[PDB]
RNA sequence: GCGCACAACUGCGGGCGCCUAGUGGGCCGCCGCUGGUAAGCAGCGCCGGCAAUGAGGACACAACCUCGUGCGCGGGCAAGGGACCCCAGCUGCGCACACAGACGAAGGGCGCGGGCGCGCCCGCCCCGAAAAUGGACGGUGCUCAGCGCAGCCCCGACCCCGCGCACGCACAGCGUGGUAGGAGGGCGCGCCGGCGCCGCAGAAGCGCAUGCGUGCGCAUGCGUGGAGGCACCCGCGGCGCAGAUCUUGGUGGCAG
C-alpha cells in the first residue's frame, strides 16, 4: 500500500520516562533531563536509566512515517482534500479532532472520490 | 517429528556473558558428547532450533551456531528471538545442516 | 538425554564433587548422592575438626533460631556444601538446589540402581596417598550423629543383594553370549537376512 | 532433514535454479514422492547408486517440501517420466544387498560418541 | 625488490666465504605501533606520539631512520613497539590498510587553491597519488618504493600514508604489554621480529 | 626456549676500521632478549654500550636429535635472590642443550623460586656418567633401570561415569 | 638600489582582538621532599588523576589497573582472569602440611627441599604471633583451587577494527564523556497584530487508549463535557517546578 516500503527502525523501544516517575506521581512521565550533583543518571552509572542522545534519533527521511511510507496530513475541511488529490500514495489524511460529524461526512466521500486514504472513518 | 530424530541436544547453558555484564543475543550450548574445542567446530555455521509452547502452541526459535566458545566444546549461537533466561539448562536442538548468518 | 546422575559418595573429595556436582545441577540436571558418610575431607582428622568447630561456633548471638545452622549428619553437611556453589538465594540457584538429594548409605529406594562417580573428584586421583584423609562420617560420628554403624550395616545388605543379583545377571550375560557364538544362532540369523 | 518427510532415506538426483535440489527416494519402496527442498537440508551419506540415466525432468509441477510445513499435499500424479526414473533406482537398489532396507528404515541418530563417530 | 635482496644475499653468503661478517644497511624507516593508551601521558611523551601520527592504541606509522627520529621513538619507548619492516611488511601494511590523506581542491584546472585544515582520510588510489605527487609517482607500489628505498620523496610519501588504523592482534599479546619486551612484555624495540606484533594486527 | 650464538662488536668508524668481534652464547626466549642480553655483557665486560654496538649475526644453535638419545649435562649457573646473588652447579639428563636449561630454569623456579630472568648461566656441560657429581642423576645412567607408575592417570576427560568403568588403567 | 637565495628532523594552518561566565575550601596517586614517634597527619615540587570520567577489572570501593565514553551490529582484544558461585583450561616439571596459604619484627627451628665450604646460603614451612556480637583468601571450599615454572589455548570493556544510523563540522571525510559555566536551535504557556480554519451534526477541559517523537512534546480514537477553540507568522511577558522546616487547599498512613 505505500508507495516506498520504509521499515519502522526506531533505535529503542524504550520509552525515556522521567527518573523517579514510578516513585512519585508528582513527577510525570515527561522527560526532565537530571541535574543533580549525585544524580546516577546524569552521572550515567551502570544500572540507571538511559538518557536521551542524539544517538537514538531515528533516521531522517524515516522520521514521522505512519504505515509503513505514509506521512500524516491534517484535514479541518473539504479544501484540505484537493493538494492531496494529485499525491494519493504519499499521503494518509487525517481529519483534525475539532471538525464536526457534518463536515466528517463530506470530507468522507470526498476522500474516496479523490482516492485519499482516511485513517478515520 | 521428534527433534532428536536428526537433530543433536544441546542444553543452554548460560548466554554469552561477562562476569556481570550479560550479551543476551548469543546464547552457550553445550552439545552432548562434545568436549573439546576442535570437536566443535563440526557444528560451526549449523542451524539450531529452540522448540517451545506459547499457550500450548507450538513454536520454533531458529538460530545458528556462530562461533565456538572456549576449550570445551561450548559454542555460541544467536538465535531469531533470543532465549529467555528461564530455559538456561533445558535443551535445544542442534541440526546437521549449515545455515548462513543472514538466513537462518 | 538422560540428566539424573546418581553418585557414589564414597572416595570422594567433598568440595571436589560438589563443584561437579553443582555445574551439572545449574545445567538442569537432577543429581542423587548416596553414601554421604563416605565423602572424604583430605588433610589430617584434627585440622577436620578444628573446621567443624569453626563452623560450630558461629551462631547468632542474639537470636540462635535463626542463626547459622550447624548440620550434624553427612548428608546435610554435603548439602551445604553444593548450597553455597549454586547462586541459592536466587530462584535459578535454589531451584537447581531442589534437584539434589543427598543420602547417607544407600536407601532401598536405590537398590538396583545404576551408580556414577566423579573421576576428577576421586581421592586415589586427586590426592597423594602420603597424605591423610577422613570421611564425613569419620567426622560427624563424633559431633552428634550417632547412625554411622546403622548406616553400614544396611550399606552392606544392600550391597550383599546387589552382588546377589549381578551374579546371576553377568550369568544371563555368559549365557547370551554363548549362544550367540554358536553356529545354531548364526545360522538362524543368517536365515532372517536372507529373507531380506 | 527439514521437509515434509524429514527423516527419510533417499537418493539425490538434480540441483535445481533458486538453491533447490531434486530428490526422490524412490516411492515403491519408502511411499515418497518425487519433492525439491533446499540444497542444505539433506545430509550427505557416502554410498552412491549407480544411476545413469538424465535427471533433466519437467521440474514445473512438482511438489516443493518446505521447511516447517507439514502441509498434507495431493496424493501422486500422472508421473510421465517420474515412473522411469524411479524404474531405474529400483533397478539400482536391486543390485546391492540391503539397499532396499536402507531406503525404507527412517533415519536414526547415530549413538554420540565423537565427531569422528558422525562421519555418515 | 627481488634484485636488491638476492644482492644483499649474494654479498652476504660471500662475505661468510672469507671470514668476514655483513651485515646490510640498516632500513630507511622504522615501523611503529602505539602499543598504550592515550591515558597518563606525559606532556613530552603526549608531543612525540603527536608528531609520530599515533593517537590511538592499534595504530600503526612509519617514521624515518633518521638520528632525530630514533631518539624521538626512544622516549617514547614504553608507549610503542617499534622495529625493521621488511618489504614483505611494508607492503602489507599499506595495501590491506592504507588510506591517503588528501586535501581538497575545488577546481580541476588550478590544483594550487585548496582548502588547509581539513584533510579527507580517503582511499589510496593511483590517482590520489597522482594527483598529490604532480605526476612523478602515479601507483601504489611506486609509492612503497620510496618508501622502502629512502628517497628525497620519502617525507611526501609517509605523510601522504595516513596512519594504519590497525586492529587488536588476534591471539592477545600474551602478558602483560605494556612493559618491554626484553622483560617479556610487547612495548620496545622489535628489532626485526616487530612483524610477530604487526602481522597479528593487520587483520 | 632457545640457544642462540650472538655476534657482535663496536660499530667500525674511521679510527677503528675493525673492531674486535665478540660473541655470546645465550639461553633465550627469543633473539630479542638473546640481543639485550649481549648488550650488557658489552656494557659490563667492556665499556660499549648498546648504541655503538653493530650485532653482526644471530644464530639459532640447535642440535640434531638424529636418534635421540638421553645426555647428562652439567649447568654452572649465578642466579639472583631476593636477597643476594649466589653461584649453583645443577645437574639433569635430557635430550638437548636447550631441553637441559629448561628443566634448569623449571628446577630453580620451582626449588628456589629463581625466575628465568634472575638467572644466569656460566656454563652447559655434557658430561659422561663417570663425571656426574650428583647421585641423583647417576641412578638413571645405570643399564637396566626400571621403576612403576604409582600416579593414576585418567584415560579420558570425564564429567560423570557410572562405577565399573576404568578410568586409570 | 642591484644581485644571490629558502636554509636539520617530524608534525601541522596560524596569529591577534573584543565581551563575558564560573572559579579563587580542593583532594588523590607516582616520583622527589619538609615538619612530626607516627597518622586515612600537616606542608611543598613535578606529572597524572578525581573533582567533572562513565565502562571493564579489582568481593563491594571518588582517585588504583585497563581504558575512555553518540545508538546499534559484527570482529579482535586490554587490564584481569579461566575448580563452583561466574564467562573462560588443559598438558607437562617442581615444592610445601601449618585449621597453612590468608597482616607482621628482632630472635629462633636435627621440619622439608636445593646449594656451598660441622658451619653457612637459598626456597617452603614452623615458633615468636594475644581482644573483646559469630564470620570472613569475596563465598563455597580447596592439601596439584597452596607456592613456583613452562607450553599451547581460552574468556573478557562503550578500548581497537569494520559497518549502519543520529547529531556537529568549513561535510569524497572527521568527530561524539561531562559538574560549575557559556552558546545555539527548538518544545511549551498567557495575551497581541495578522493569516488559514474548526465548533450544539458537540469547543475547551478531562479520563483511558493508540500512534508520532532522541527529547521537550504532538496528533488521533473512544468516553465525558456543553461553548468556545485551533494552527502558523508576528509582538508583548507576572511564560514551564519535586524540593525552599516553600505558600494555600485537600487527603492519607498512623488508627477504629
Ligand atoms: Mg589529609
Ligand atoms: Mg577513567
Ligand atoms: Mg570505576
Ligand atoms: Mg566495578
Ligand atoms: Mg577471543
Ligand atoms: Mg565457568
Ligand atoms: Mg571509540
Ligand atoms: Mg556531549
Ligand atoms: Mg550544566
Ligand atoms: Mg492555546
Ligand atoms: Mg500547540
Ligand atoms: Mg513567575
Ligand atoms: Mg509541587
Ligand atoms: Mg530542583
Ligand atoms: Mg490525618
Amino acid at each position: 500500500e505505500p508507495y516506498l516500503r520504509v521499515p519502522r527502525q526506531r533505535k529503542t523501544k524504550h520509552k525515556f520516562n522521567r527518573f523517579h516517575s514510578d516513585r512519585f506521581k508528582r513527577v510525570k512521565k515527561s522527560w526532565r533531563r537530571p541535574k543533580g550533583i549525585d544524580n546516577r543518571v546524569r552521572r550515567k552509572l551502570s544500572g540507571a536509566i538511559k538518557m536521551p542522545n542524539k544517538g537514538y534519533g531515528t533516521d531522517k527521511l524515516a522520521k514521522h512515517m505512519v504505515h509503513g511510507g505514509f506521512r500524516l496530513v491534517q484535514i479541518r475541511n473539504v479544501g484540505d482534500l484537493l493538494p492531496l488529490i494529485s499525491q494519493n500514495r504519499f499521503y494518509c489524511a487525517e481529519v483534525a479532532h475539532s471538525v464536526g460529524a457534518k463536515k466528517r461526512i463530506e470530507i468522507f466521500y470526498k476522500a474516496m472520490e479523490y482516492g485519499i486514504h482516511l485513517t478515520n472513518g | 517429528f521428534d527433534p532428536c530424530l536428526t537433530a543433536i541436544p544441546a542444553t543452554f547453558i548460560s548466554h554469552m556473558r561477562g562476569r556481570r555484564i550479560v550479551h543476551p543475543s548469543h546464547s552457550l550450548l553445550r552439545i552432548e558428547g562434545v568436549k573439546t574445542r576442535e570437536d566443535a567446530k563440526f557444528f560451526l555455521g549449523n542451524g539450531v532450533v529452540s522448540l517451545y509452547e506459547l499457550s500450548g502452541k507450538k513454536m520454533e526459535n531458529r538460530g545458528r551456531i556462530r562461533r565456538l566458545h572456549g576449550n570445551s566444546g561450548v559454542v555460541a549461537a544467536k538465535f531469531e528471538r533470543n532465549l529467555p533466561p528461564n530455559k538456561i539448562g533445558t535443551e535445544v536442538f542442534v541440526k546437521l545442516y549449515k545455515v548462513e548468518d543472514d538466513d537462518y | 538425554i538422560n540428566k539424573e546422575i546418581i553418585v557414589d559418595g564414597t572416595g570422594h573429595i567433598a568440595g571436589k564433587l560438589g563443584t561437579y556436582i553443582a555445574k551439572k545441577l545449574l545445567e538442569g540436571y537432577t543429581i542423587t548422592v548416596l553414601c554421604a558418610e563416605s565423602i572424604v575431607l583430605t588433610g589430617p582428622i584434627h585440622r577436620t575438626k578444628l573446621r567443624y568447630k569453626d563452623y560450630l561456633n558461629k551462631r547468632c548471638l542474639v537470636n540462635p533460631l535463626r542463626g547459622p545452622f550447624h548440620y550434624k549428619e553427612p548428608s546435610k553437611l554435603f548439602m551445604r556444601l553444593v548450597k553455597r556453589m549454586v547462586p541459592y538465594k536466587k530462584k535459578r540457584g535454589a531451584a537447581a538446589l531442589q534437584r539434589l538429594q543427598v543420602f547417607e548409605g544407600i536407601p532401598e529406594k536405590f537398590e538396583n540402581t545404576e551408580r556414577s562417580i566423579c573421576p576428577r573428584a576421586l581421592l586415589e586421583y586427586c590426592a597423594n596417598p602420603i597424605r591423610k584423609s577422613a570421611t564425613y562420617g569419620k567426622l560427624l560420628s563424633e559431633f552428634g550423629w550417632k547412625h554411622l554403624n546403622i548406616t553400614e550395616e544396611m550399606k552392606k545388605k544392600v550391597l550383599q543383594r546387589e552382588e546377589k543379583a549381578k551374579k546371576e545377571k553377568d550369568a544371563r550375560m555368559e549365557e547370551i553370549q554363548r549362544i550367540r557364538e554358536s553356529s545354531s544362532f548364526n545360522k538362524e540369523v543368517e536365515e532372517i537376512m536372507s529373507r531380506i | 532433514l527439514e521437509g515434509d518427510f524429514t527423516a527419510r532415506r533417499v537418493v539425490f538426483l538434480k540441483q535445481v535454479e533458486n538453491n533447490k535440489a531434486l530428490c526422490c527416494g524412490p516411492a515403491p519402496i519408502n511411499n515418497v514422492p518425487f519433492f525439491v527442498i533446499d540444497e542444505r537440508y539433506l545430509l550427505r551419506t557416502s554410498t552412491v547408486l549407480d544411476l545413469k540415466e538424465d535427471v533433466n525432468i519437467d521440474i514445473s509441477t512438482v511438489f516443493e517440501s518446505k521447511r516447517g510445513v507439514v502441509a498434507d499435499r495431493m496424493d501422486i500424479d500422472a508421473n510421465s517420466d517420474q515412473k522411469r526414473i524411479e524404474n531405474a533406482i529400483v533397478d539400482a537398489v536391486s543390485s546391492i544387498r540391503f539397499m532396499k532396507r536402507y531406503l525404507a528404515t527412517p533415519f536414526k541418530m547415530p549413538k554420540f560418541k565423537s565427531v569422528s563417530s558422525l562421519k555418515f | 625488490y627481488k634484485e636488491h635482496m638476492k644482492k644483499e644475499e649474494d654479498a652476504r653468503r660471500e662475505a661468510e666465504a672469507r671470514g668476514a661478517f655483513y651485515v646490510p644497511k640498516e632500513p630507511e624507516f622504522y615501523v611503529v605501533v602505539r602499543i598504550r593508551g592515550i591515558h597518563k601521558v606525559p606532556p613530552r611523551e603526549r608531543k612525540i606520539l603527536e608528531l609520530i601520527r599515533l593517537k590511538k592504541p592499534n595504530h600503526a606509522v612509519f617514521v624515518r631512520n633518521n638520528a632525530p627520529m630514533r631518539a624521538m621513538l626512544h622516549k617514547v619507548r614504553a608507549y610503542i613497539a617499534f622495529g625493521f619492516a621488511d618489504i614483505h611488511l611494508l607492503r602489507t601494511l599499506v595495501y590491506k590498510r592504507g588510506m591517503a590523506k588528501v586535501s581538497k581542491r575545488p577546481l580541476a584546472n588550478n590544483s594550487s587553491v585548496f582548502k588547509i585544515g581539513q584533510d579527507m582520510r580517503l582511499n589510496l588510489t593511483n590517482e590520489a597519488i597522482e594527483d598529490h605527487f604532480g605526476g612523478r609517482i602515479r601507483c601504489v607500489e611506486e609509492l612503497i618504493y620510496q618508501i622502502y628505498m629512502g628517497t628525497d620523496l620519502f617525507k611526501k610519501a609517509n605523510n601522504f600514508l595516513w596512519p594504519f588504523t590497525l586492529c587488536s592482534p588476534r591471539k592477545g599479546f600474551g602478558g602483560r604489554k605494556a612493559k618491554d619486551i626484553t622483560q617479556g612484555g610487547s612495548t620496545g624495540c622489535h628489532y626485526d621480529k616487530i612483524g610477530n606484533l604487526i602481522y597479528r594486527m593487520i587483520e | 626456549i632457545k640457544e642462540y650464538r650472538i655476534y657482535g662488536s663496536k660499530m667500525p668508524t674511521e679510527q677503528e676500521v675493525a673492531p674486535q668481534i665478540f660473541f655470546h652464547n645465550v639461553f633465550a626466549k627469543n633473539e630479542i632478549v638473546a640481543r639485550s642480553r649481549f648488550n650488557n655483557l658489552m656494557k659490563t665486560k667492556y665499556k660499549i654500550k648498546s648504541g655503538k654496538i653493530v650485532i653482526l649475526k644471530i644464530e639459532e644453535l640447535v642440535e640434531d636429535l638424529k636418534d635421540m638419545k638421553i645426555k647428562n649435562y652439567g649447568i654452572q649457573l649465578v642466579y639472583r635472590s631476593k636477597k643476594g646473588i649466589h653461584n649453583m652447579y645443577k645437574e639433569f639428563r635430557s635430550i638437548s642443550r636447550c631441553k637441559a636449561v629448561e628443566m634448569l630454569f623449571n628446577d630453580m623456579a620451582g626449588r628456589h623460586k629463581a625466575k628465568r630472568d634472575d638467572i644466569k648461566i656460566v656454563s652447559l656441560k655434557e658430561l659422561r656418567s663417570e663425571d656426574l657429581r650428583r647421585d641423583r642423576v647417576i641412578q638413571f645412567t645405570k643399564d637396566d633401570v626400571m621403576y612403576p607408575v604409582f600416579k593414576k592417570v585418567l584415560n579420558s576427560k570425564y564429567d560423570f561415569v557410572l562405577k565399573g568403568t576404568n578410568i586409570f588403567n
